[PDB]
Protein backbone atom coordinates (compact mmCIF):
# COMPACT_ATOMS: atom_id res chain seq x y z
CA UNK A 1 0.00 0.00 0.00
CA UNK A 2 0.88 3.48 -0.73
CA UNK A 3 1.19 4.19 3.38
CA UNK A 4 4.92 2.38 3.19
CA UNK A 5 5.52 4.52 0.10
CA UNK A 6 5.01 7.99 1.19
CA UNK A 7 6.61 7.65 4.94
CA UNK A 8 9.92 6.12 2.99
CA UNK A 9 9.62 8.75 0.59
CA UNK A 10 9.55 11.19 3.62
CA UNK A 11 12.64 9.13 5.54
CA UNK A 12 14.69 10.28 2.13
CA UNK A 13 13.50 13.65 2.96
CA UNK A 14 14.64 13.72 6.16
CA UNK A 15 18.07 11.67 5.20
CA UNK A 16 18.96 15.34 3.03
CA UNK A 17 18.96 17.48 5.32
CA UNK A 18 21.58 20.14 5.93
CA UNK A 19 23.31 18.07 2.37
CA UNK A 20 25.04 16.25 5.08
CA UNK A 21 24.54 12.93 2.60
CA UNK A 22 26.12 15.35 -0.08
CA UNK A 23 28.94 15.97 1.96
CA UNK A 24 29.50 12.16 2.65
CA UNK A 25 28.66 11.46 -0.46
CA UNK A 26 25.91 8.71 0.01
CA UNK A 27 22.49 7.90 -1.98
CA UNK A 28 19.81 8.51 0.70
CA UNK A 29 16.34 7.09 -0.99
CA UNK A 30 17.51 3.76 -0.96
CA UNK A 31 18.76 4.46 2.99
CA UNK A 32 14.66 5.88 3.40
CA UNK A 33 13.46 2.66 1.51
CA UNK A 34 15.84 0.46 3.44
CA UNK A 35 14.81 2.37 7.13
CA UNK A 36 11.19 1.91 6.44
CA UNK A 37 11.64 -1.88 5.60
CA UNK A 38 13.59 -2.48 8.38
CA UNK A 39 11.06 -0.48 10.85
CA UNK A 40 8.51 -2.93 9.00
CA UNK A 41 10.34 -6.12 9.46
CA UNK A 42 9.81 -5.30 13.25
CA UNK A 43 6.79 -3.34 13.45
CA UNK A 44 5.27 -5.80 10.88
CA UNK A 45 1.46 -5.45 11.28
CA UNK A 46 0.53 -3.92 7.93
CA UNK A 47 -0.48 -0.37 8.83
CA UNK A 48 2.16 0.35 10.98
CA UNK A 49 0.25 0.81 14.36
CA UNK A 50 3.61 1.58 16.21
CA UNK A 51 4.70 3.88 13.27
CA UNK A 52 5.93 6.22 15.77
CA UNK A 53 9.03 4.72 14.66
CA UNK A 54 9.02 5.90 11.66
CA UNK A 55 7.56 9.34 12.42
CA UNK A 56 10.41 9.48 14.78
CA UNK A 57 13.18 8.83 12.50
CA UNK A 58 12.25 11.11 10.05
CA UNK A 59 12.40 14.25 12.51
CA UNK A 60 15.34 12.65 14.69
CA UNK A 61 16.98 12.87 11.03
CA UNK A 62 15.96 16.14 11.07
CA UNK A 63 17.14 16.99 14.82
CA UNK A 64 19.80 19.64 14.23
CA UNK A 65 21.48 19.24 17.53
CA UNK A 66 22.31 15.39 16.39
CA UNK A 67 23.21 16.07 12.24
CA UNK A 68 25.87 13.10 13.22
CA UNK A 69 23.30 10.63 13.34
CA UNK A 70 21.97 11.90 10.36
CA UNK A 71 25.55 11.80 8.61
CA UNK A 72 25.79 8.23 9.95
CA UNK A 73 23.62 6.52 7.82
CA UNK A 74 28.60 3.89 9.62
CA UNK A 75 25.70 2.21 11.87
CA UNK A 76 23.26 0.64 9.00
CA UNK A 77 19.61 0.97 8.92
CA UNK A 78 19.03 -2.34 10.07
CA UNK A 79 20.46 -1.00 13.09
CA UNK A 80 18.92 2.79 13.19
CA UNK A 81 15.26 1.20 13.20
CA UNK A 82 15.12 -0.79 16.36
CA UNK A 83 17.40 1.69 18.65
CA UNK A 84 16.00 2.85 21.80
CA UNK A 85 15.90 6.50 23.12
CA UNK A 86 14.58 6.80 19.08
CA UNK A 87 18.87 6.69 18.56
CA UNK A 88 19.41 9.99 20.01
CA UNK A 89 21.81 8.36 22.36
CA UNK A 90 24.43 9.50 19.47
CA UNK A 91 23.38 13.00 20.28
CA UNK A 92 25.90 12.65 23.15
CA UNK A 93 24.32 16.04 24.89
CA UNK A 94 20.91 14.98 25.57
CA UNK A 95 22.30 11.85 26.75
CA UNK A 96 24.92 13.33 29.41
CA UNK A 97 21.47 16.08 30.29
CA UNK A 98 19.57 12.87 30.86
CA UNK A 99 22.86 10.73 32.89
CA UNK B 1 2.56 6.63 42.58
CA UNK B 2 3.82 8.98 39.63
CA UNK B 3 0.25 10.39 37.85
CA UNK B 4 0.21 13.24 35.27
CA UNK B 5 0.74 16.10 37.82
CA UNK B 6 4.17 14.80 38.98
CA UNK B 7 6.59 15.14 35.43
CA UNK B 8 4.52 18.13 34.31
CA UNK B 9 6.19 21.00 34.48
CA UNK B 10 3.14 23.35 33.28
CA UNK B 11 -0.03 23.16 31.61
CA UNK B 12 -2.02 25.16 29.24
CA UNK B 13 -5.97 25.21 27.03
CA UNK B 14 -5.42 26.80 23.78
CA UNK B 15 -7.68 27.62 20.84
CA UNK B 16 -5.33 26.39 18.26
CA UNK B 17 -7.58 25.46 15.29
CA UNK B 18 -4.24 24.43 12.84
CA UNK B 19 -1.62 23.28 14.19
CA UNK B 20 0.27 23.75 10.86
CA UNK B 21 0.56 27.18 12.19
CA UNK B 22 -0.40 26.55 15.70
CA UNK B 23 -0.55 29.23 18.72
CA UNK B 24 2.59 28.10 20.28
CA UNK B 25 5.77 29.04 18.39
CA UNK B 26 7.94 26.77 20.97
CA UNK B 27 6.24 23.61 19.20
CA UNK B 28 5.12 24.65 15.65
CA UNK B 29 8.55 23.05 14.16
CA UNK B 30 7.70 20.09 16.05
CA UNK B 31 4.42 20.02 15.22
CA UNK B 32 5.08 20.20 11.63
CA UNK B 33 6.39 16.49 11.76
CA UNK B 34 3.03 15.62 13.39
CA UNK B 35 1.12 17.54 10.95
CA UNK B 36 2.97 17.08 7.83
CA UNK B 37 1.85 13.26 7.50
CA UNK B 38 -1.00 13.12 9.65
CA UNK B 39 -1.84 9.94 11.23
CA UNK B 40 -5.32 11.14 11.86
CA UNK B 41 -7.69 13.67 9.99
CA UNK B 42 -7.47 17.25 10.57
CA UNK B 43 -11.65 17.04 10.71
CA UNK B 44 -11.60 14.98 14.02
CA UNK B 45 -9.09 17.42 16.17
CA UNK B 46 -11.13 19.76 18.44
CA UNK B 47 -9.43 23.20 17.79
CA UNK B 48 -9.42 23.40 21.86
CA UNK B 49 -5.75 22.69 22.86
CA UNK B 50 -4.69 21.26 25.91
CA UNK B 51 -1.14 21.70 26.07
CA UNK B 52 1.06 19.72 29.09
CA UNK B 53 5.05 20.41 29.25
CA UNK B 54 6.90 18.13 30.97
CA UNK B 55 10.22 18.70 33.20
CA UNK B 56 12.90 16.61 31.87
CA UNK B 57 13.73 16.55 35.45
CA UNK B 58 10.61 14.40 36.59
CA UNK B 59 10.86 12.50 32.92
CA UNK B 60 14.33 11.12 33.13
CA UNK B 61 14.18 10.34 36.52
CA UNK B 62 11.87 7.61 36.24
CA UNK B 63 13.00 6.85 32.38
CA UNK B 64 9.33 8.05 31.41
CA UNK B 65 8.14 8.67 27.37
CA UNK B 66 6.29 10.73 25.29
CA UNK B 67 5.00 7.11 24.30
CA UNK B 68 4.07 6.18 26.94
CA UNK B 69 2.37 9.02 28.26
CA UNK B 70 0.14 9.44 25.39
CA UNK B 71 -0.67 5.73 25.31
CA UNK B 72 -1.66 5.66 28.89
CA UNK B 73 -4.28 9.27 27.89
CA UNK B 74 -5.72 7.32 25.37
CA UNK B 75 -6.51 4.32 27.22
CA UNK B 76 -7.99 6.57 30.53
CA UNK B 77 -10.19 8.85 28.06
CA UNK B 78 -10.34 7.16 25.01
CA UNK B 79 -11.57 7.69 21.18
CA UNK B 80 -13.13 11.32 22.37
CA UNK B 81 -9.61 12.12 23.57
CA UNK B 82 -7.15 12.81 20.96
CA UNK B 83 -3.06 13.05 22.01
CA UNK B 84 -0.02 14.19 20.15
CA UNK B 85 3.57 14.38 22.19
CA UNK B 86 6.94 15.58 20.75
CA UNK B 87 9.55 13.58 20.52
CA UNK B 88 11.48 12.19 23.36
CA UNK B 89 15.07 13.10 21.65
CA UNK B 90 13.65 17.07 21.13
CA UNK B 91 14.98 19.61 23.68
CA UNK B 92 11.21 20.39 25.37
CA UNK B 93 9.17 17.43 26.50
CA UNK B 94 5.51 18.75 25.32
CA UNK B 95 2.14 16.91 25.14
CA UNK B 96 -0.93 18.34 22.90
CA UNK B 97 -4.04 17.05 23.97
CA UNK B 98 -6.56 17.64 21.61
CA UNK B 99 -10.71 16.34 22.39
CA UNK B 100 -11.52 14.27 19.25
CA UNK B 101 -14.69 14.97 17.45
CA UNK C 1 1.68 30.52 26.94
CA UNK C 2 1.01 33.96 29.06
CA UNK C 3 -1.81 34.44 31.77
CA UNK C 4 -5.54 35.33 30.92
CA UNK C 5 -7.80 37.28 32.66
CA UNK C 6 -10.92 38.50 34.20
CA UNK C 7 -12.48 41.21 31.66
CA UNK C 8 -15.46 42.91 32.50
CA UNK C 9 -18.99 43.04 30.20
CA UNK C 10 -19.00 46.95 29.22
CA UNK C 11 -22.82 46.73 28.65
CA UNK C 12 -23.39 44.49 31.93
CA UNK C 13 -20.00 45.10 33.67
CA UNK C 14 -20.07 41.18 34.22
CA UNK C 15 -17.44 38.76 33.59
CA UNK C 16 -16.46 38.33 29.92
CA UNK C 17 -15.62 34.64 28.45
CA UNK C 18 -14.30 33.29 25.67
CA UNK C 19 -16.38 31.80 22.55
CA UNK C 20 -15.36 30.15 19.51
CA UNK C 21 -16.03 31.77 16.12
CA UNK C 22 -17.49 28.38 15.13
CA UNK C 23 -17.72 29.37 11.30
CA UNK C 24 -14.35 31.42 10.69
CA UNK C 25 -12.69 29.03 13.78
CA UNK C 26 -11.73 31.89 15.87
CA UNK C 27 -11.73 33.00 19.46
CA UNK C 28 -14.35 35.63 20.66
CA UNK C 29 -14.60 37.27 24.33
CA UNK C 30 -18.71 36.91 24.87
CA UNK C 31 -20.81 38.57 27.91
CA UNK C 32 -22.81 35.55 29.91
CA UNK C 33 -26.08 37.73 29.73
CA UNK C 34 -26.24 40.18 26.65
CA UNK C 35 -24.77 39.56 23.66
CA UNK C 36 -21.91 41.98 24.25
CA UNK C 37 -19.07 40.37 22.01
CA UNK C 38 -15.79 41.46 21.26
CA UNK C 39 -12.82 39.27 19.67
CA UNK C 40 -9.85 37.46 21.56
CA UNK C 41 -6.33 38.39 22.10
CA UNK C 42 -4.98 35.33 23.52
CA UNK C 43 -5.85 32.32 21.52
CA UNK C 44 -5.03 30.99 25.02
CA UNK C 45 -7.96 30.29 26.91
CA UNK C 46 -6.28 28.93 30.28
CA UNK C 47 -2.82 28.19 31.65
CA UNK C 48 -1.64 26.73 34.96
CA UNK C 49 1.79 26.59 36.42
CA UNK C 50 2.01 23.18 37.67
CA UNK C 51 5.56 24.29 38.61
CA UNK C 52 4.39 27.92 39.88
CA UNK C 53 7.06 29.31 38.23
CA UNK C 54 6.93 32.86 39.41
CA UNK C 55 7.91 36.34 39.55
CA UNK C 56 8.39 36.58 42.58
CA UNK C 57 8.59 41.06 42.23
CA UNK C 58 4.97 40.99 41.24
CA UNK C 59 4.26 40.51 45.09
CA UNK C 60 6.93 41.68 46.52
CA UNK C 61 6.32 45.75 47.48
CA UNK C 62 9.00 48.34 48.07
CA UNK C 63 7.31 49.97 50.94
CA UNK C 64 9.05 46.96 52.93
CA UNK C 65 12.14 49.17 52.57
CA UNK C 66 11.14 50.78 55.36
CA UNK C 67 10.11 48.00 58.11
CA UNK C 68 12.25 48.41 61.14
CA UNK C 69 12.13 44.86 61.67
CA UNK C 70 13.82 43.84 58.79
CA UNK C 71 17.94 43.85 58.61
CA UNK C 72 19.40 45.58 56.71
CA UNK C 73 22.93 45.25 55.34
CA UNK C 74 25.70 47.83 54.39
CA UNK C 75 27.49 44.81 52.45
CA UNK C 76 24.78 45.68 49.69
CA UNK C 77 24.72 48.90 47.52
CA UNK C 78 21.77 49.41 45.85
CA UNK C 79 22.16 48.41 42.08
CA UNK C 80 19.88 51.24 41.26
CA UNK C 81 21.08 54.04 43.38
CA UNK C 82 23.97 52.10 44.69
CA UNK C 83 23.10 53.24 48.68
CA UNK C 84 24.88 50.44 51.07
CA UNK C 85 21.73 50.34 52.95
CA UNK C 86 19.55 48.12 51.37
CA UNK C 87 17.07 45.15 53.73
CA UNK C 88 16.88 41.45 52.54
CA UNK C 89 14.15 38.89 53.63
CA UNK C 90 13.13 35.25 51.98
CA UNK C 91 10.26 34.65 49.49
CA UNK C 92 7.25 33.76 51.53
CA UNK C 93 5.22 32.17 49.15
CA UNK C 94 4.51 28.11 49.23
CA UNK C 95 7.04 27.44 46.01
CA UNK C 96 9.40 30.31 46.76
CA UNK C 97 9.26 29.37 50.19
CA UNK C 98 10.50 25.98 49.81
CA UNK C 99 13.24 27.50 47.53
CA UNK C 100 14.11 29.73 50.46
CA UNK C 101 15.54 32.41 47.90
CA UNK C 102 16.38 35.76 49.32
CA UNK C 103 15.34 38.99 47.99
CA UNK C 104 16.83 42.67 48.68
CA UNK C 105 15.55 46.24 48.78
CA UNK C 106 17.26 49.45 49.33
CA UNK C 107 16.93 51.49 52.48
CA UNK C 108 16.46 54.72 50.40
CA UNK C 109 13.40 56.70 49.67
CA UNK C 110 11.78 56.88 46.26
CA UNK C 111 14.69 54.35 45.38
CA UNK C 112 12.87 51.66 46.77
CA UNK C 113 14.91 49.01 44.26
CA UNK C 114 14.13 45.46 45.22
CA UNK C 115 16.42 42.70 43.56
CA UNK C 116 17.80 39.12 43.98
CA UNK C 117 20.93 38.10 43.48
ZN1 LIG D 1 -23.01 41.98 29.53
ZN1 LIG E 1 18.65 52.10 46.10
Amino acid sequence: DSVRLKCREMLAAALRTGDDYIAIGADEEELGSQIEEAIYQEIRNTDMKYKNRVRSRISNLKDAKNPNLRKNVNIPPDLFARMTAEEMASDELKEMRKN
Amino acid sequence: HTTLRKVTANTAIYYDPNPQSTVVAEDQEWVNVYYEMPDFDVARISPWLLRVELDRKHMTDRKLTMEQIAEKINAGFGDDLNCIFNDDNAEKLVLRIRIMN
Amino acid sequence: PGFVGIRFCQECNNMLYPKEDKENRILLYACRNCDYQQEADNSCIYVNKITHEVDELTQIIADVSQDPTLPRTEDHPCQKCGHKEAVFFQSHSARAEDAMRLYYVCTAPHCGHRWTE
